[PDB]
């Protein structure tokens, strides 16, 4: 197995990047949405027990203190890939220049690790597609995909997974550039409602926002250049509140 | 220890001397200083007995190798340029060495080099080398001539080595002697200290520092 | 050097002077000696300055990927594990000397640590070169149950013992407070008690002043 | 400070024949003023005609004949049996030798044979793999009090033919086995006087065509 | 066994040196016989250095 | 699976096939010099690599095949030039330089994980001190000779029956230029040429197209 | 057995690699052109949705130092890899010879990069074909590209991607041995107007000229609206 | 120990490099070149340890012809002293530094000027007028401080070597048995027999 | 030691909307001066970087700089700032903290974002020395220290600052044998940057 399992086929495609998106289309929606002054990343949360503890389990992470993550797909490919994305963060970029790195430059990183699993030898291809979304200072707020090839694309919204073609569709037509966060939650909710089968609320959704520097989030004082995280995902009760008032 | 090689109009001589010690004692007088790689190649043995004598022999087979491969006799700068290139992976190591390396091909001539653990390689046309070598060049020097006759040149190598004998503590036993020409080295014998000495100093009349 | 820690009844409080010497030279006349792992979780340092602060970051980070792994908040004994048996590793060879203290979701510790890898654990500690003058002060001062403001007064003299006795030490006073329930409280430059006094006339040269040979724009 | 070397003492001593080689060695085991062993030997049957001491750092020693005891089998293992000769016992004993020659056998090896005309072989080698073949060769720690008599008694060595006005060297001539024998028990008897580290017992190892046989002699023990 | 008239028939090397009293001839893929050759080489003036 | 039950070894047959693909490479000995010719847009070809490259001062060596593969061969080869200079003093004669090359395709042909050289060679030009033209040819499988002319490649069978009609040993071109009209004539053949000369104590010069219009032109 | 990437099939092919030159000839329409006095890369992209967000990014162009920039066809995350390979190897030139590397020699890495994955190592080869635009003081402008073959050639003006032979068909019709820089954009821009299976967005644009400011070399990615402008002023508006 | 001197003038580079090979008490030789031609317009003089000079120059030079025939074009002298100075810099705090200085004189041919460059065993390196290593510096710096100009002739860089030459041999302790000198300029690399 | 061979000195100094940074000419070994145009600040966009200790790390440091800074520079699609820049330094020195370049780094700039004037210095195993009014390194660093906590004040004007910085290293220069022997002074605004060589004592 010292040998690529991803290989070209007489038409040139590569089957098993083809098979791994075919598991990616067939996963849970998930979207993200980028506004003037923020993005949106969101997720369904089904449950595959009612005594299953959904709220154990997360499907949006931060992987930097200003960058997150969503996925569809595989989400076992998708834990170990966010483990491996914080780490490089540090190993990468933290340690040399006592700094964050910026968004693309991280999405950039994910994406070398998925293009080796793609070509090195005696593994598949990772069965997931990213959604990330950051800030940083010199590039702003950004969204972006990744794919089980290693391809990424900026979006300024976008939706992947099962009901992604009529979730795009409806992006296409609520989307302008000139949304502030809060109708960028609202749009996403309401996209994120066709897609729902079953319960909708705030226990079967994941959200979360890159937005304003949150200082009650550093856990500290005293370092007034210290900026606070830009990314915070929303709790049950914020997300059951928008929908009410929906 | 006493070894000379030098370059004249009949070709080279080569003389050293035959004396082993550790610290003051004379362990032989009877040792071969002089390797015969092939008919038109000679190594001289300076410094580490040890050294010399498993290096150049080890020399000897790279030199046979090339042959075999090659389809010719390895010339005497690149037999002279494997044994540096060995000693000088070695540098540090301590080896101890002083070597010449001696020979005939068409394509350079008579040719010499000095290689030693240090690194050194030098082409020249006279060389001495060892605890002797100060009191070889005094006579060598002194009396050295490009147009020596053969027999001269012999004479004046083995006159030499004597002259180091002599002097030096650490040098003695007896000389051997080898001229090398364009078809190859031939042996000039072995001549102990024991009775040239003697010899010399009565067809010379030199030596009158001592009582005879 | 002078750096300390002192418990009290709600957390603890870490301060350190504000010194750094190129031998007998002051490089840095207000340096930050007070360092931080995580967020609650606060370090200050004497022996080897890059030591020191290298050290602090590698931990530092690794407690950050710790914490992101295992989604909890970061334990000030794990900091601890990881520096003495990284120290150890290399034998002493990094000269690092820190008290580490924080607070957790099992309480709020206070520690030391050798370059060699051993640790200590109390309700008051000194480090650095001028730890001899603070401690003396902390063996006078200390008793159990401080409050907050007791224990940043008690370690703020225990700093400025060191600032006025031992030469390795001077200039500010700098604390963090570590509260059980509470964000840190980093305090840089509590205390300013060494400023210098106006110099007797300014040494602005007239411009001119200086001899050129040549002068040119360079393009960045 | 660890020092991986020792001294034990011993003197060894080989001589050329005609159509024999004698080795000899002294049974004598030393450490400092100590005697480890009164019968303890050096001189070894290697097989094929060829009898060898390593004498020295007794350690070293042994490690040394065992690593060319060994050779020997895996020399006939490798060639149908075929006899080592005994210049090829010793350019073996070369290699051997400067195999460690950073970190060497602290000793001094004596062989003793036929080589392949019959005639007595002896060698002799350096701590790191230095050898010539020889007539007569003493080793060990007195040596330097056996060697010149040797060459005197052996070699006649500064003897002249009497009325000849010291012209005439006394020629050459091969000694008998009895004639060398002598010379070895006189050789020792002589150490064993002068040299504290000498003493207890004389083994003689003597080959020849038909193969190798032992003498032994008692030494003064004190 | 020239496969053409143009070959120079002199560089049809098939019979080998391998020391001054073992010489060799070889058959089949040829290029084969590179390593054989040299191994048997140093196997014969390896063991002269050996055991003289 | 390596072998056919008939002894060919397969990956080294298929090599041949991947020649036999491509382009005309041919090479004949004059009195006192060696000519290479080999064959071919919209492309700049005063930047893009040549078929024919100089080894060292006074060798060199062309190509027919996979086209990628002939540059690790011709590195490969270049660096030895420069080790056999540094260790014997002396430049490579062709024969050795040959040797080199062809054991390199060997030893492709016996290690695993690895395929064998889509390459065949020409190699040629004079040994150091002597002017007898040198010219020899390897094969993937390393197999390697002396030709007085020879052809590899595509439509080889072709150009070698003509050279072994118009190429007498006997009477060896006596002139360069008559030499590369011959390399020339052979190439019209199966025929954008390239020629290079060499000649002896290292001339070695590549014919620019003009001068190789003349030639094509006047055989037409 | 053309799974297997390093082994000759029985016509003496490697299979994964035409394979992969299969992959290319779909991939986004690539044109480079050589100018007397510059060069032009332009990349038609592959990917269109309306909510893609156009600028910012610049996805099949890329500078590899001040004075080379490539163009990409393939697996755009394929050539990532090669392209941070060759950063490398322009940086390791310059700190060795405190000079900028020649263009030919950062090509002939890459190319040997690729040509290794063909003759060892069972891993698939890259998915891309590379035009490498650039400028250096021995050879002046230059024009090359490579492929998975690991081969390299030099051009005057090249295609690759999709509707190659149509693009190359256009470009042997309207190329004068000695262009302006000016004259080659308007062919490019004509060239994959006349093979679009055509908008700013969908455009990728780069250039290496003589700054005019003065006597040296200048590398501009172009920003959308520059590729908007540059769109109507040659009337394609 | 050995001198190593170079001058740079108006129109060429002069390189001048002592003769003699001293081991002990004996001058082993009297005629020895220490230089190597890296190239047609580059050439490099070299002292230092024994064995290393030699091992690092060929080493170097091996190097240079490498590129040169790989790239069918010769190399700058900036460039080759650049990658002789990395060479030394690695050499320097590897497992076994070579303990060699080096003078690299060259023409660039394509700047029409010609370049000194002296580089010791640490890798250090700078550009300069004239240059030595070892202990003839502390004479001969001063010597052209004084003496040397710019706009000079090669003649006259030859007739500036001839006063340092002799101030040598009248101060230094050594007997470094004269020098071998060789011009680099335009043309390539000459020794300048009649010296 | 190996940061006294080669001799030299560096100095920055903040002022008003400007930095500047100044270092000697000097490469000598030992007694023996050799060269006088070796000098020791460098530039990476619009980041300065001086370096005193021994030449060859100073201008391997250099080349390694070059090297990172370029790889930033194309990846990140901007040049890097002043602060990223001195963790860089910063980091770099402590790769090697068992086998040290002997060096005393010293970094000057205007980070093009808030338009505020940066300096740092470090010690040979990247100690980072945030201090902000002035950075001095070298073999006359007493000599340094000495002048500038002297003639130093604040806010100074680019004119007047040149007048400070040019005073406090020719002085401290002067006072020591390995120092000296030519000056270079750059002036650094946002728009602008004057490089100056001074007129100095050539013993
Ligand atoms: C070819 C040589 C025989 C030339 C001759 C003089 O140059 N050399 C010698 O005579 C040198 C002495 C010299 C290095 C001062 N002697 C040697 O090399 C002798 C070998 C003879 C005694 C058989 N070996 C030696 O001195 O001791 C080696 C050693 C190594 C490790 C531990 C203990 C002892
Ligand atoms: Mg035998
Ligand atoms: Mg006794
Ligand atoms: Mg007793
Ligand atoms: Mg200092
Ligand atoms: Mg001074
Ligand atoms: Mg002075």
């Amino acid at each position: 197995y010292s040998f690529s399992l991803t290989t070209f086929s007489p038409s040139g495609k590569l089957g098993q990047i083809d098979y791994a998106l075919t598991a990616v289309k067939q996963g849970v929606t998930s979207l993200g949405i980028k506004a003037t002054n923020g993005v949106v990343i969101a997720t369904e949360k089904k449950s595959s027990s009612p005594l299953a503890m959904s709220e154990t389990l997360s499907k949006v992470s931060l992987l930097t203190p200003d960058i997150g993550a969503v996925y569809s797909g595989m989400g076992p490919d998708y834990r170990v890939l966010v483990d491996k994305s914080r780490k490089v963060a540090h190993t990468s970029y933290k340690r040399i220049y006592g700094e964050y790195p910026p968004t693309k430059l991280l999405v950039s990183e994910v994406a070398k690790i998925m293009q080796e699993a793609t070509q090195s030898g005696g593994v598949r291809p990772f069965g997931v597609s990213l959604l990330i979304a950051g800030h940083d200072e010199f590039n702003g707020f950004s969204l972006y995909q990744v794919d089980p090839s290693g391809s990424y694309f900026p979006w300024k919204a976008t939706a992947i997974g099962k009901g992604s073609v009529a979730a795009k569709t409806f992006l296409e037509k609520r989307w302008n550039d000139e949304l502030e966060l809060e109708d960028a939650i609202h749009i996403a909710l309401l996209t994120l409602k066709e897609s729902v089968e079953g319960e909708f609320n705030g226990d079967t959704i994941e959200l979360a926002i890159i937005g304003d520097e949150n200082p009650d989030l550093l856990g500290y004082t005293g370092i007034p250049t210290d900026k606070g995280p830009r990314f915070r995902k929303l709790t049950s009760q914020e997300i059951n509140d928008r929908l009410e008032a929906l | 220890t006493t070894t000379l090689a030098f370059r004249f109009q009949g070709g080279i001589i080569v003389a050293v001397d035959s004396r082993a010690t550790a610290g003051n004692w004379v362990a032989s007088q009877t040792v071969k200083k002089v390797i015969e790689i092939n008919p038109f190649l000679l190594g001289t043995m300076a410094g580490g007995a040890a050294d010399c004598q498993f290096w150049e022999t080890w020399l000897g087979s790279q030199c046979r190798l090339h042959e075999l491969r090659e389809k010719e006799r390895i010339s005497v700068a690149a037999a002279s340029k494997i044994l540096s290139n060995l000693v000088y992976q070695y540098k540090g190591a301590g080896l101890s060495m002083g070597t010449m390396i001696c020979g005939y091909t068409r394509k350079e001539g008579p040719t010499i080099y000095y290689v030693d653990s240090d690194g050194t390689r030098l082409k020249g046309d006279i060389f001495c080398v060892g605890s002797g070598q100060t009191f070889a060049y005094g006579v060598l020097d002194s009396n050295y001539k490009w147009d020596l006759s053969v027999e001269d040149a012999l004479y004046l190598g083995k006159r030499s080595i004597l002259a180091a004998a002599h002097r030096d503590a650490y040098s003695g036993g007896s000389v051997n002697l080898y001229h090398v020409t364009e078809d190859g080295w031939i042996y000039h014998g072995n001549h102990d200290v024991g009775e040239l000495f003697w010899k010399v100093k009565e067809e010379e009349g030199s030596f009158n520092n001592v009582i005879g | 050097t002078t750096i300390v820690g002192v418990k009290f009844n709600n957390g603890v409080v870490i301060a350190a002077d504000t010194r750094s010497t190129q031998g007998p030279i002051v490089a840095d006349k207000n340096c930050a000696k007070l360092h931080r792992i995580s967020p609650k979780i606060w370090c200050a340092g004497a022996g080897t300055a890059a030591d020191t602060e290298a050290v602090t970051q590698l931990i530092g980070s690794n407690i950050e990927l710790h914490s992101l792994y295992t989604s909890r908040e970061p334990r000030v004994v794990s900091a601890l594990q990881m520096l003495k048996q990284h120290l150890f590793k290399y034998q002493g060879h990094i000269g690092a000397y820190l008290i580490v203290a924080g607070v957790d979701p099992t309480g709020s510790h206070l520690f030391s640590i050798h370059a060699h890898g051993s640790t200590d654990v109390g309700y008051y500690l000194s480090l650095g070169s001028g730890s001899l003058a603070a401690m003396a002060v902390l063996e006078s001062h200390w008793k159990q149950d401080l409050t907050k403001e007791e224990a940043i007064k008690l370690a703020s003299d225990a700093i400025q013992a060191g600032i006025w006795n031992d030469l390795g030490s001077g200039s500010n006073v700098d604390v963090c407070v570590m509260e059980i329930g509470k964000d840190a409280e980093y305090l840089r430059n509590y205390l300013t008690p060494n400023v210098r006094e106006e110099k007797q006339k300014s040494y602005k040269f007239p411009r001119g002043t200086t001899a050129v040979l040549k002068e040119s724009i360079v393009n960045i | 400070q660890f020092n991986p070397y020792g001294d034990n003492g011993g003197t060894i001593l080989g001589i050329a024949g005609e159509d024999f080689a004698v080795l000899a060695g002294d049974t004598r085991n030393i450490t400092d003023y100590s005697i480890n062993s009164r019968y303890e030997p050096k001189v070894f049957d290697c097989g094929d005609n060829i009898v060898m001491s390593a004498n020295g750092f007794a350690a070293d020693g042994d490690a040394l004949v065992k690593r060319f005891k060994n050779s020997v089998k895996w020399y006939h293992f490798d060639h149908n049996d075929k006899k080592l000769s005994i210049n090829s016992a010793a350019r073996n004993i070369q290699h051997l030798l400067y195999g460690k020659r950073f970190f060497p056998y602290y000793v001094h090896t004596i062989i003793a044979g036929l080589d392949e005309d019959g005639k007595g072989a002896v060698y002799s080698f350096d701590p790191v793999g230095s050898y010539e073949r020889e007539q007569c060769r003493a080793g060990g720690a007195a040596a330097s009090l056996i060697m010149p008599f040797l060459d005197n008694q052996v070699n006649f060595k500064n003897q002249y033919e009497p009325g000849t006005n010291g012209k005439v060297k006394k020629p050459l001539k091969y000694l008998s086995v009895e004639e060398v024998i002598k010379l070895v028990r006189d050789s020792f008897t002589s150490a064993t006087e002068r040299h504290i580290q000498v003493g207890d017992g004389l083994e003689i190892l003597i080959v020849t065509k038909d193969g190798v046989r032992k003498e032994f002699y008692e030494l003064k023990r004190d | 066994r020239a496969t053409s008239p143009l070959l120079e028939s002199d560089s049809i090397e098939k019979i080998v040196e391998i020391d001054r009293h073992i010489g060799c001839a070889m058959s089949g893929l040829t290029a084969d016989a590179r390593s054989m050759i040299e191994h048997a080489r140093t196997a014969a003036v390896t063991h002269n250095l050996y055991y003289d | 699976s390596i072998f056919s039950p008939d002894g060919h070894i397969f990956q080294v047959e298929y090599a041949l096939e991947a020649v036999k693909r491509g382009t005309c490479a041919v090479g004949v000995k004059g009195k006192n010099c060696v000519v290479l010719g080999c064959e071919r847009k919209l492309q700049d070809t005063r930047i893009t690599p040549s078929k024919v490259s100089k080894i060292d001062s006074h060798v060199v060596l062309s190509f027919s095949g996979l086209n990628a593969d002939s540059r690790i061969l011709i590195e490969k080869a270049r660096v030895e030039a420069q080790s056999h200079r540094l260790t014997l003093e002396d430049p490579v004669t062709v024969e050795y330089l040959t040797r080199y090359v062809a054991g390199v395709q060997q030893r492709y042909t016996q290690s695993g994980g690895v395929r064998p050289f889509g390459v065949s060679t020409l190699i040629a030009g004079f040994d150091p001190r002597d002017d007898e033209p040198k010219l020899y040819q390897t094969e993937p499988s390393g197999i390697y000779s002396s030709w007085s002319a020879q052809t590899i490649g595509r439509n080889s069978k072709t150009v070698r029956e003509f050279l072994e009609k118009n190429y007498d040993r006997k009477e060896p071109p006596a002139t360069v230029e008559e030499c590369v009209k011959l390399t020339v004539r052979s190439l019209l053949e199966v025929v954008n040429i390239e020629i290079t000369v060499v000649k002896p104590d290292s001339d070695i010069v590549a014919l620019s197209s003009e001068e190789i219009n003349q030639y094509v032109t006047q055989i037409e | 057995y053309d799974s297997r990437t390093t082994i000759f099939s029985p016509e003496g092919r490697l299979y994964q690699v035409e394979y992969a030159l299969e992959s290319i000839s779909h991939a986004g329409t690539a044109i480079g052109i050589m100018a007397s006095d510059g060069i032009v890369l332009a990349a038609e992209r592959k990917v269109t949705s309306t909510l893609l967000e156009q600028d910012t990014s610049t996805e099949k162009l890329y500078k590899l130092n001040d004075k080379i920039a490539v163009a990409v066809a393939g697996l755009t995350a394929d050539a990532e890899i090669l392209i941070n390979t060759a950063r490398i190897h322009a940086q390791n030139y310059l700190k060795t010879y405190n000079e900028d590397i020649p263009v030919e020699i950062l090509v002939r890495r890459l190319s040997d990069i690729k040509q290794g994955y063909t003759q060892h190592g069972g891993l698939r080869p890259f998915g891309v074909s590379f035009i490498y635009a650039g400028y250096d003081d021995r050879y002046g402008y230059q024009l090359y590209t490579s492929n998975p073959s690991g081969n390299y050639t030099g051009w005057k003006a090249i295609s690759v991607g999709a509707n190659t032979s149509a693009a190359q068909t256009l470009l042997q019709m309207d190329y004068k041995d000695d262009m302006k820089v000016d004259d080659a954009i308007e062919l490019a821009l004509k060239t994959l107007s006349k093979t679009t299976d055509l908008t700013y967005d969908r455009l990728e644009f780069a250039t290496i000229r003589k700054g005019a400011n003065d006597g040296e070399v200048y590398q501009k990615i172009f920003k959308p609206q520059e590729i908007k402008d540059i769109l109507v002023k040659t009337g394609i508006t | 120990m050995d001198i190593i001197l170079g001058i740079r003038v108006q129109d060429s580079v002069i390189l001048a490099s002592s003769k003699a090979v001293t081991r002990g008490i004996s001058v082993l030789k009297d005629s020895d070149d220490k230089t190597r031609q890296l190239s047609p317009h580059t050439l490099m003089s070299f002292a230092g340890e024994a064995g290393d000079t030699v091992q690092f120059a060929e080493y170097i030079q091996a190097n240079i012809q490498l590129y040169s025939i790989r790239e069918d074009y010769e190399l700058s002298p900036q460039a080759v002293s650049s990658f002789v100075r990395q060479e030394l810099a690695k050499s320097i705090r590897s497992r076994r530094p070579y303990q060699v200085n080096v003078l690299i004189g060259g023409y660039d041919k394509k700047k029409n000027k010609p370049e000194l460059y002296q580089i010791d065993y640490l890798g250090t390196k700078v550009e300069l007028p004239y240059g030595a290593h070892g202990y003839s510096g502390f004479y001969t710096f001063s010597l052209l401080d004084h003496h040397y100009r710019p706009d000079m002739t090669t003649e006259e860089g030859l007739d500036l070597l001839k006063l340092c030459v002799q101030e040598l041999e009248k101060r230094m302790p050594m007997d470094f048995k004269g020098v071998i000198v060789k011009i680099v300029d335009k043309d390539g690399i000459r020794q300048v027999d009649d010296f | 030691d190996p940061s006294s061979i080669n001799g030299g000195i560096v100095v920055a100094m903040t002022g008003k909307d400007c930095v500047a940074i100044a270092c000697d000419l000097r490469l000598g070994s030992q007694s023996l001066g050799v060269s006088n145009k070796f000098e020791k600040i460098f530039h990476y966009g619009h980041v300065f970087l001086g370096i005193t200790g021994l030449a060859t790390d100073v201008t391997t440091l250099n080349e390694m700089f070059r090297y990172k800074t370029n790889l930033y520079k194309l990846k990140e699609e901007r040049a890097i700032e002043p602060e990223t820049f001195t963790q860089l330094v910063s980091s770099s020195l402590y790769e090697r903290r068992f086998g040290p370049y002997f060096v005393g780094p010293v970094v000057a700039g205007i980070n093009s974002k808030s338009g505020k004037p940066f300096i740092a210095g470090f010690d040979l195993i990247g100690c980072i020395d945030e201090a902000k009014d002035f950075i001095v390194s070298g073999t006359a660093s007493d000599q340094l220290f000495g002048m500038c906590e002297s003639l130093y004040e604040p806010n100074l004007e680019p004119e007047d600052l040149f007048e400070t910085i040019s005073q406090a290293l020719l002085n401290a220069a002067d006072r020591d044998a390995l120092s000296g022997w030519g000056a270079v002074v750059y002036i650094i605004k946002k728009d602008e940057v004057v490089k100056r060589y001074l007129k100095m004592r050539q013993d």
